[PDB]
């Protein structure tokens, strides 16, 4: 590969795979407390999604700009 | 209420799982990008229009826009792992 995509994507894929299992681990694991902790999880999960979707958008722009560049 | 909270956690979780699969897919589609980029090389052998494109791409992925987009996404994922 001319543009060292192998390492770029390998490191990126490793980040994702590590994140995926770690998230998966949290994900699968006084009433006032309970209601508050969940509200906090919802707050975190929400940010996670935002940061995660931002990353997704970046990887897309990457693809778009690359492909655009290979054709003009 | 407990029920609303559960519904919201399920939504988020599903949303997040989709973002993971989407990314995993985007990463896979990058092999097409790999193949394309190598084809651009072959064409660069004889064609200088291709050569100029390739070099622009190379600079882009090393200290240009593509590289920055890339670092951006990667650091966001690292930030996520961080908060875990």
């Amino acid at each position: 590969d001319v543009i060292d995509l192998f390492n770029k994507l390998g490191v990126f894929q490793a980040a994702i795979l590590m994140f995926a299992y770690m998230y998966q681990a949290q994900s699968d694991l006084n009433l006032t407390t309970t209601v508050n902790n969940s509200q906090l999880e919802i707050q975190q999960m929400s940010n996670t999604l935002n940061l995660l979707t931002s990353a997704r958008s970046d990887m897309q722009s990457l693809q778009y700009r690359t492909i655009s560049g290979i054709s003009l | 209420g407990i029920v609303s909270q559960t519904r919201n956690k399920e939504l988020l979780d599903k949303k997040i799982r989709s973002e993971i699969e989407a990314i995993k897919k985007i990463i896979a589609e990058f092999d097409v990008v790999k193949e394309s980029v190598n084809e651009l090389s072959e064409k660069a052998k004889t064609d200088p229009q291709a050569a100029e494109k390739l070099n622009k791409l190379i600079e882009g992925y090393t200290y240009g826009e593509e590289r920055k987009l890339y670092d951006s996404a990667l650091s966001k994922i690292e930030k996520l792992i961080e908060t875990l």
